[PDB]
Order: C-alpha cells, then structure tokens, then sequence
RNA sequence: GGGGACUCGUGAGAGACUGCCGGGGUCAACUCGGAGGAAGGUGGGGAUGACGUCAAGUCAUCAUGCCCCUUAUGUCCAGGGCUUCACACAUGCUACAAUGGCCGGUACAAAGGGCUGCGAUGCCGCGAGGUUAAGCGAAUCCUUAAAAGCCGGUCUCAGUUCGGAUCGGGGUCUGCAACUCGACCCCGUGAAGUCGGAGUCGCUAGUAAUCGCAGAUCAGCAACGCUGCGGUGAAUACGUUCC
C-alpha cells in the first residue's frame, strides 16, 4: 500500500504521498518555490528531512486546502514527520525530541460578547 | 404595546411599505425576529421553557 | 511652462502635472493625455512647445477651467440664495447643506471652537 | 420620483388643482399640504400655501425654482440664536 | 436505479437515526437494497439577545438551532414497496421527502 | 507575576544566515504582523552592509551590538519624600534585548529615505562606535555612574 | 464510468487519572523533574453567578395593587418632530504617509445567508446599475473575486501622486413618496491634520496589533455599531518596594 498520511495545523489539511525518489516538492501541481516564495517557510518544510538526513531522497506531493500560507506550511511539516515513521520505525526517538510529531493545538480564540475581540476590552472611563 | 396599535399592524395598511412586524405574544415593535415572530424577550422565556423546538442554549 | 494661466511646476510627471489646473483631476488627465498622444511618463521640463499647442486647444474645446468654472460655482451658490430655498438659507449661515449632523461636528462649515 | 425612467413626481391631487386653473387663467392661492411635490414648468406664476408643520407659507414660483421640491421653500424648524 | 431519494430532516439526534436505521429498515425485508444512511452537514442558526428587558447591553444569551439531515437513497424499485413507503409510522419531529 | 517566572519562548535559526541574532532583529522591526515585510528589511540592510565593508554582516552585526550593550541600568525607586534612581546590574539576555530595541528605535528617526538604508547606516555607525544608539550607551552609564551612592537600595 | 485508499461530513467509542519511574514531605495531602503520549498536571475556550448587598434598573416587553382621564390623557389621519446648534463630555472610524500611495500581474480562507428570494452566463453602460434568463428550497446552484501577502514598474520627503472633509454639477436603485432627513456611483473641488498638553485605557500567546468576509434587524439605509468568522502574527514578565 502507498503511504497516505495527513497533518493539520490551524485550518489547513495536507495529504502527503511520500514516494521514494530524488527530491521534488510538486505541491498541488506546483513546485516549492512557486507555492511558498518565502525562505522561512521553506526551512520548516524540509526540517524533518534534515534531522534524519534524507533531503536528497523521498520526493513528496500533497494536496493543500484551508488556512493560509503559513498554516499550510506548518501542516506540511507534520505530514512529513508522520510519513517517515511509516517507512522507517527507528527514527521515532529522533523526530520526537525536536517537536515534530506534535500537532501544536493552537486555534483562534473566539470573540466574547461585551469585548471588542477575544480579550481586548473597551475603554474604561470611571467618570 | 397599546391595544389600538396591535390591531393596526395586523390588518392591511395603505401603501404596502407602511407595514411592519410586531411580536405575536406581547406586541413589542422593536427587536422582533422573523424566524419566530417573537421579540428578544419572548424568545428568551419560550426557549427556556421548551415551548418552541430546535432551540436551546449554545456554547462553542 | 504656462498652459492656461496656471504655470505647471517643473520636474513633474505629466499625468500629475495637469492636475494643478482648476478643473482637471486625475481622471480627466488620463483623457487629456490620450487624445493628444502624449505619454503619461513624461517629465514636464522635456515638454515640447509643439506638444503644448495640442493641449491648449483640447482643453478650451472640451473642458472647463480657471475663471469660467470658478464663476459657474459661485453663481450656482448665488442662485440658491436669491430663490430662498433650504440650501440658500443654509449657505448664508455657514452650516452644512447636505443634511450633515450639526450637534457635535460640522467644524469645516463653521470655524474652530469658541468655548462659551 | 428621482429617477430618469419614471419622470418627476407631482401628486394627483395637485395637478388637477392647477390644470383646472391653467385653462381658465386665474391666479388663486393653493392651500396644499404636499411638501414633497415637484415644481414642474406649469407652476410658473402660481402661488402655493405650503404646510410647514404649524401654518401655511406663501411660496411664489417665479421662473428659476423649477427643478426643486415645493417644500424647500417652507422652513420647518425655527432658530434665531443661543443668545 | 436512483429513483427513490429520501431526505429526512429533524431537530435532534436519537430521533433521525432511529427513524432511518430501524424504521426505513422495513423495506430491505422485501428484497431491496439500500446504501445506508448518509449523514449530511448540519445547519446551525445563531441568535443572540439581551438578557435584561432594559439598559444592560453587555449581558447576552446565545441560542442555536441545529437541523440534522440524513439521506438513505434505496436503489431497487418494486411496485409493492411504493405503498410500503407510504404507511410508515414516522415520529412528529422528523420530516420526510420523496425525490 | 506573583507566581515566579514564565517560560520564555524559543527562536528558530534563520534560514539565510545561520544565527539566532538575525531572527531576533526581525521581531523588533516587525509591526502589524508584516513579518515577510520585516524580513525584507533585515535581509536587505545586511546585504547593503556588506557592500560597504566586505566583511560578513552577522560579524558586523555582533560588533554593532557589543558597543551598545549596557552593563548598568538605572531603575527607579521611591524611598522617602524624594524619589531617585538606583543602578542595578543588567543580566545578559536583557542586554541583547535592550540593545536591539535601540538600533531599530533610533533608525526610525534617522534622516534617509527607506528603512533598508536607515537600518544599514545605524549598524555601520555602531560597528565603528559613532552612531546615535552608541550615545545612549554612554548616557545610560553616565546616569549609572552618577548614582553609586544609592547602590545599597537594591529592592 | 467507477473506486473505499486519503481527506471531509457525523454517528457510536477509545484517550489523562499524578496511572507509571526517581528526589523532597508524618508512609500524609501534595510538590520539583523525567519516560511514554496528539495532549501532563484544571490540555485551551464556553455554558454555569452560593447566602446576600446597592429602597441599584425597568409601571415603556409583559403582569399588577392603589390613585387618575371618560365630548379626553381614549381614538383615526395628513404635515412636522425625535436629525436643531455659540458650546461640553464619552465611545469609534479615517488619518497625518516611503514598514507608504498609485498602476499592472498573481496566490491562500473559515463561518454563514437564499422562494415576498439567490441572479450564473451573454449583452448595454466610464461606473453605481439596466436587461435576458440557465440553475437551486440548497455538502448539488447562487452569494464567491477573500483582503493583507508575493513579483515588477512608478512617485522621492513635499501639506505631496499623503489626507478625503467640505462644496458644485450630472446619475442610479428601493419605495405611494428621498425638501426637511436615504445609501451608492461618476466628474470637478482638495479644508483641518506634519504623531497629539495635564492626565488616562486595553493586553501574558495564536494574545496584542493589523487585514478582510458573513449574519441578525432590514423595501432601502445613515452598520465606522453589535454578534460571529478565519488570514498574517509579536515584544516582554528580574520581582512585590510603591499605586
Ligand atoms: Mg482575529
Ligand atoms: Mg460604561
Ligand atoms: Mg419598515
Ligand atoms: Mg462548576
Ligand atoms: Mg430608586
Ligand atoms: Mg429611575
Ligand atoms: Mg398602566
Ligand atoms: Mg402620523
Ligand atoms: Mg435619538
Ligand atoms: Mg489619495
Ligand atoms: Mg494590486
Ligand atoms: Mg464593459
Ligand atoms: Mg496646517
Ligand atoms: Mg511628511
Ligand atoms: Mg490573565
Ligand atoms: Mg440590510
Ligand atoms: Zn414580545
């Protein structure tokens, strides 16, 4: 069976299809630099791949949906780390120490009634 | 509200834009919804009493 | 380079340089410079005198500029006063004429604060 | 009614108070309660009594107020000054 | 084929699945075939009123209204189950459609 | 707060320059969540910094900070009927924080056109010891060297 | 066509309890730190307001004891008023620009609304809109193009290509009707404002800050309000001396 994993960050959902290859990020029918133009997002897409040193192999492609450019970048970080385990069960103590298996549950706090935002209160004005 | 003005809003007024909605239970002119036909006060008693279905308190 | 009596300031791009004429904004300056073939990205110090003849006859045939626009404005304000309409009663006292709020505002039609 | 698809708006109870006077050429004052009516080029020379809230105000359509409403010439609010 | 499409809508859970899994189970005994109850997404109306009848803008109640929606879509058409879809004891809170 | 220290937040290494000091500089430039805008200023000003020296700019950046780190600050306290300043020692991770606030803070009111060239002048005028952020080092020290008499009130 | 792999929708479940290990403590409650784990000590957030205080608020949601009006304080309608304006305060918005304005190209959302409706597509109009009409009682069709962002070009510190108040002209839509007193569009005009005195407010993490989108009321709308939704995303907290 092919490798079918999923990671999700805030509202993004990635579907990584890790295949053994030469290293090529054709995300959603689009290359890496064309989809994530920022250099900082490109560091954490391949950050699970530099801890294990398989950056020259294991070419991926995924489906991207929901969220923004950084939620999709953070969700794809979780998808790589949850795909290397299914092809290699011995680098599990290496990825868990760097904090790459953690889903990082951090959502947008809801607006509360009587306040302008989640926590931002109006002016006080005691007189 | 006044009993003369509750019957006026129920009938057929001249110049059809002149019509408006009151609360079906008390006759309040303001803050009357269209899904229920009730004002915000009368919505609050009947949703707690269970007298109109689907509606309960919400938390997310 | 005096065009209509307006004296276009030097070293200014011609799309913006024509906006200093009283009656020509930015959108009119896109069609002054379209029927006369002059490009937008042109410094006004490189303005050929043969080019300047082509926009001293397009303006006097199709637009309304200094003098005979500033007198049309002060006559329409004049017309509302002698008929005695609402805006003529409202132009005489310096209060806003378009139904603006006059309780905590309208500092433009009035002066600064007075603080009685 | 303010669009150039349905013409101007004059009340039906005011056209047949002036078209019964345009034909027999009299200048009687019209006691109206219709501020919203539009001065059209048939009101030229007539005089109206427009209701402002408490009384009737004599307005005289000369020639040049032929594009306005009839209620712009009867000031509703009274104000002199705070002192 | 796709001839009988039913569109059960209700206000509460444990009344829309009990009315489909065991009550519109009464047709597969005739030798028909269903594709199971298909859960659709749920509508959530939102209301937010002032608690006080006067002057207290900052105190509020939130009332919702969930409408659960399911779909069954039995495949095989038989003339003796046309009436067997009519005489079914539905509860009061559930509305049925025939598409 | 009342209940001891709060856990401070980690900073990942910057991908272009292998150092945590650059990614700590982009968070002082950052306003209104425009982080990709704040990274095009700090990456831009460091590349403008190597075109006037030739030296690698994160080596230029650390010599810009070693001339604006304060060693003594001047925290205040009220004692009796007159309040007066007290010199205390600055811990090392505050000296990095209080210096990067001064490079970004005095470059926003410097006389050039773009933020990329205002920041690149203040780094180079602090690597030589001539800028206006350097002058606040020997104004913080002069106010801390005129108050050694009050060093016995350390809260 | 078809597929049950992945996601999502939504039903029933598992999961976190100091359960396990080490140190401190009457072997106590507990406490500091490790292993596993998606999550660790209440995982984040909501719903939830004890006995009572303020003769706190509402006789104008409703209900009501007394007192009062009954050819008027009842009641119908047309106009006007709640929108005034020497001023004073409070809450917001847009700003004073280069971490920006404008022009062109190009990515990425969530939660909602729709039959007295949603108006695709095609055409006409500079545009708000007009007209024809396919589809859809909606995970199906429409609302729907998210905007900040990214790339490139221009402006060069000026009361300006910043600001968009005010005023002149011409329009559209809703409605019996837009004068008093509606939003929106176009052309022109281009005021104050160059970061704010004493004082003072909010916020400890997906927070503040900033950028848009949807709803309820609603023919239309003075929606910059309210209640929600997601995108990008900080800096600090030594400490209890002082308020
Ligand atoms: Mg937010
Ligand atoms: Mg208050
Ligand atoms: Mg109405
Ligand atoms: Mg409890
Ligand atoms: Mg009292
Ligand atoms: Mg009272
Ligand atoms: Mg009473
Ligand atoms: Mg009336
Ligand atoms: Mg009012
Ligand atoms: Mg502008
Ligand atoms: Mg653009
Ligand atoms: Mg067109
Ligand atoms: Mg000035
Ligand atoms: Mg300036
Ligand atoms: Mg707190
Ligand atoms: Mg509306
Ligand atoms: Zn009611």
């Amino acid at each position: 069976r092919p490798i079918q994993t999923v990671g999700r960050r805030k509202e993004a959902v990635v579907r990584v299809r890790l295949v053994p290859g030469t290293g090529k990020f054709d995300l959603n029918g689009r290359s890496l630099e064309d989809y994530f133009p920022n250099k900082v997002h490109q560091q954490l897409i391949k950050a699970p791949l530099v801890t294990v040193d398989r950056v020259e192999s294991f070419d991926i492609f995924a489906h991207l949906g929901g969220g923004g450019p950084s939620g999709q970048a953070g969700a794809l970080r979780l998808g790589i780390a949850r795909a290397l385990i299914l092809v290699s069960p011995e680098d599990r103590p290496a990825l868990k120490k760097a904090g790459f298996l953690t889903r990082d549950p951090r959502a947008t706090e809801r607006k509360k009634y009587g306040l302008k935002k989640a926590r931002k209160a109006p002016q006080y004005s005691k007189r | 509200a006044k009993k003369a003005l509750v019957n006026k809003a129920a009938g057929k007024p001249r110049f059809a834009v002149r019509a408006y909605t009151r609360c079906s239970k008390c006759g309040r002119p303001r803050a009357v919804y269209r899904k229920f036909g009730l004002c915000r006060i009368c919505l609050r008693e009947m949703a707690h009493a269970g007298e109109l279905p689907g509606v309960q308190k919400s938390s997310w | 380079a005096r065009l209509v009596g307006v004296d276009l300031p030097r070293d200014k791009r011609m799309e913006v340089a024509l906006t200093y004429i009283f009656g020509i904004g930015r959108t009119r300056s896109n069609e002054i410079l379209a029927a006369t073939g002059i490009d937008r990205d042109l410094r006004t110090r490189d303005l050929t005198e043969e080019q300047l003849i082509h926009l001293r006859d397009y303006i006097e045939a199709n637009l309304k500029v200094e003098g005979d626009l500033r007198r049309e404005v002060q006559a329409d304000i004049r017309r509302k006063i002698e008929i005695g309409c609402y805006q003529g009663l409202r132009h005489r006292r310096g209060m806003p004429v378009r139904g603006q709020r006059t309780k905590t505002n309208a500092r433009t039609r009035k002066g600064p604060k007075r603080t009685i | 009614p303010r669009s150039l698809k349905k013409g101007p708006f004059v009340d039906e109870h005011l056209l047949k108070k002036v078209d019964v006077q345009n034909e027999k050429n009299t200048k009687q004052v019209i006691k109206t309660w219709s501020r919203r009516s539009t001065i059209i080029p048939d009101f030229i020379g007539h005089t109206f009594a427009v209701h402002d809230g408490r009384k009737h105000v004599p307005v005289f359509v000369t020639e040049s107020m032929v594009g306005h409403k009839l209620g712009e010439f009867a000031p509703t609010r009274t104000f002199k000054g705070h002192i | 084929g796709q001839k009988i499409r039913i569109r059960l809508k209700a206000y509460d859970h444990e009344a829309i699945d009990a009315s489909a899994r065991k009550i519109v189970e009464t047709v597969v005994r005739t030798g028909a075939s269903v594709v199971g109850p298909v859960p659709l997404p749920t509508e959530k109306n939102v209301y937010c009123v002032i608690r006080s009848p006067h002057k207290y803008k900052d105190s509020r109640e939130h009332f919702e209204m969930r409408t659960h929606k399911r779909l069954i879509d039995i495949i095989d058409p038989t003339p003796k189950t046309v009436d067997a879809l009519m005489r079914i004891d539905l509860p009061a809170s559930v509305d049925v459609n025939i598409q | 707060p009342r209940k001891g220290p709060a856990p401070k937040r980690p900073l990942v290494n910057d991908p272009v320059y292998g150092s945590q000091l650059v990614t700590q500089l982009v968070n002082k430039v950052l306003l209104k969540g425009k982080k990709s805008l704040a990274e095009r200023i700090v990456y831009g000003a460091l590349e403008q910094a190597r075109d006037k020296t030739g030296t690698d700019p994160v080596i230029t950046l650390k010599r810009a900070l070693d001339n604006v780190k304060p060693a003594l600050e001047v925290r205040s306290r009220r004692v009796g009927g007159a309040t007066y300043q007290v010199p205390v020692e600055v811990r090392p991770d505050r000296s990095t924080t209080l210096a990067l606030r001064w490079l970004v803070g005095y470059s926003r009111q410097r006389r050039e056109k773009t933020m990329i060239e205002r920041l690149a002048n203040e780094i180079l005028d602090a690597s030589n010891g001539l800028g206006a952020s350097v002058k606040r080092r020997e104004d913080t020290h002069k106010m801390a060297e005129a108050n050694r008499a009050f060093a016995h009130y350390r809260w």
